[PDB]
């Protein structure tokens, strides 16, 4: 901020305004904050140590009900579809060792 | 002297006008005021038709310029690339 | 991206430069190139051949001063490269031409080749990140703060009037004659010869410029004063001599209002203003007459603005308020306007990037010339 004050006090507005506008940190942080509660406390561990299919039943329903908060956070289409296939990837891995 | 003119070839245009002529003369005689009535008539009618024609003459630059100019005040076209590309400096005064 | 835009105001006589955002141009010097005339004999002499700036001004006797730009058109590009390179030297900027976008002032109606080759010079030898060529009148009005009005400038090699409407400089009303400061000095040199005093050396033409800058004025009545014998004030040369001028001091800048003295069918300054205003939309004439801005060093003569008012009143229609402004930074008008323009966030979108220049070429510059 002291360097920014140097450039502001020296009437050079370029680097000062670009320090917040040219840097995409502001929009990156706001999208991060939009996805911030969605990424904290994710029940993937419910899927990790689940060897019994009943644990997997309740686990699958639990993870998707926690994922239900993407209605308010603008989730993308293709991102959600690759997400679903990733969920099925770990489902398949768990079932492979289960068999 | 009310006038109504319609024209609609590939469009629609209507001219509606009238002049509230006001003139006087003493009724001197009959033939004198007959042809004198014609004198006032020929005066007002030649005047009115001519004036109407010149109103049509001075319309590209006055009446239409009250509505829509033919060219902007800068007498050039619009550099759409300029306006869209950047703000002309309108933010600065 | 770069550090900061450098506003380099050219000029056929005095180049002016500095960074954008600056208040006044910190670096100003004459636009000439002086190389020695005599013979290097003694060792330990002034090393180096071409001199520009204060050193060329100091040892003025040795040099054979020439100008690379005349009438806003570059005649020699090598001397211009050395001048621009001098601007980026340790004596003026101490920077590199690789981290600074460049705002470049340029006079109207000039050939395309000026912008083209000047752009090649910058983007190739200097490799600047972004170049932006602009007018000069637009910058002067931006420097005064107002927005619609004509701009009457007379620098060292050009003079023109531009009716600017909110920034859109009307390109169909820019009258431009080539009678400016340097030519007035040239005609003054001719009159000094007719007085008896001869000055013909290239490094003496500068003394003629000094005389023009501190001993000439403009007569209100152009003829009534010619029919009288003035006080004939003296003048001290750098040599220490004495020159009595006489009538050769008011008739010398009279050239600007009548280029018949030089023998040319051009017009005066007043006619350039009146024709620039009258070749515009009739709905803006009163607004333009109420806003006239002067700039350029040739508008510094004594009695200049007053005579301009008299002349314009003789040419403008009756009972129309004529108003000529004359700020105190007529020498720095285009540079201060460049400092205001380039210091804005829209300048990022207003320049030409180096990548773009490498893609399209000179056509990209003519495309985005405004
Ligand atoms: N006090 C003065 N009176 C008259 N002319 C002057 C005076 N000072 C400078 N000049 C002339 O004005 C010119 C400066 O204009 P300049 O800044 O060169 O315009 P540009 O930079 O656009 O060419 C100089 O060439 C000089 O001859």
């Amino acid at each position: 901020l002291l360097t920014l004050d140097i450039l502001k006090h020296g009437k050079r507005f370029h680097a000062t305004v670009s320090f917040d506008t040219d840097t995409g940190l502001k929009q990156a942080l706001e999208t991060v904050n939009d996805y911030n509660p969605l990424m904290k406390d994710f029940p993937l561990n419910d899927l990790l140590s689940a060897t019994e299919l009943d644990k997997i039943r309740q686990a699958l329903v639990a993870i998707f009900t926690h994922l239900r908060k993407i209605r308010n956070t603008k989730y993308p289409i293709q991102r959600a579809l690759r997400l679903v296939e990733a969920i099925s990837r770990d489902l398949s891995s768990q079932l492979l060792k289960v068999l | 002297l009310k006038i109504q003119v319609h024209y609609y070839e590939d469009g629609n245009v209507q001219l509606v006008s009238h002049k509230d002529v006001q003139d006087s003369v003493t009724v001197s005689n009959e033939a004198q005021t007959a042809k004198e009535f014609i004198k006032i008539i020929e005066h007002a009618e030649n005047e009115y038709q001519t004036a109407i024609s010149e109103n049509y003459q001075t319309m590209s630059d006055t009446t239409f310029k009250a509505l829509r100019r033919q060219l902007p005040v800068t007498r050039t076209k619009i550099d759409w690339n300029k306006i869209l590309s950047y703000k002309i400096g309108k933010e600065m005064q | 991206i770069a550090n900061q835009p450098v506003v380099i105001d050219n000029g056929s006589g005095v180049i002016k430069a500095g960074f954008a955002g600056d208040q006044i141009p910190k670096y100003c010097f004459p636009n000439y190139v002086g190389r020695p005339k005599h013979v290097r004999v003694m060792a330990g002499a002034l090393e180096g051949d071409i001199f520009i700036g204060p050193k060329a001004e100091e040892h003025r006797g040795l040099l054979s001063i020439r100008y690379p730009m005349e009438h806003g058109i570059v005649k020699d590009w090598n001397d211009m490269e050395r001048i621009w390179q001098y601007v980026y030297s340790k004596d003026q900027l101490q920077t590199f031409s690789e981290e600074h976008p460049v705002l470049l002032t340029e006079a109207p109606l000039n050939p395309r080749k000026n912008r083209e080759r000047a752009a090649e010079v910058f983007f190739e030898t200097f490799n600047v990140p972004a170049l932006f060529i602009s007018m000069q009148a637009v910058l002067s009005l931006y420097a005064t703060g107002r927005t619609t009005g004509v701009v009457l400038d007379s620098g060292d090699g050009v003079t023109h009037a531009v009716p600017i409407y909110e920034g859109f400089a009307m390109p169909h009303s820019i009258m431009r004659i080539d009678i400016a400061g340097r030519d007035v000095s040239r005609f003054l040199r001719l009159y000094l010869r007719k007085e008896g005093y001869d000055f013909h050396s290239s490094s003496e033409f500068e003394i003629v410029k000094a005389i023009k800058e501190r001993a000439c004025y403009l007569s209100i009545n152009p003829q009534k004063d010619e029919t009288l014998e003035t006080e004939k004030a003296q003048y001290y040369l750098p040599d220490g001599s004495t020159i009595e001028i006489g009538p050769s001091r008011f008739r010398a800048p009279e050239l600007l209002f009548r280029p018949d003295l030089i023998g040319e069918e051009s017009e005066g300054i007043h006619e350039v203003l009146v024709f620039a205003i009258q070749k515009s939309d009739m709905d803006l004439r009163r607004t333009l007459f109420s806003n006239i801005v002067l700039s350029g060093g040739s508008t510094l003569f004594k009695g200049f603005g007053d005579r301009l008012l008299s002349e314009v009143k003789k040419l403008a229609p009756k009972d129309v308020k004529i108003r000529i402004s004359a700020p105190q930074e007529r020498l720095y008008s285009t540079w201060i306007g460049g400092s205001i323009l380039a210091s804005l966030d829209t300048f990022k979108k207003m320049w030409v990037s180096k990548k773009e220049y490498e893609e399209d070429g000179a056509r990209s510059i003519h495309r985005k010339t405004f």
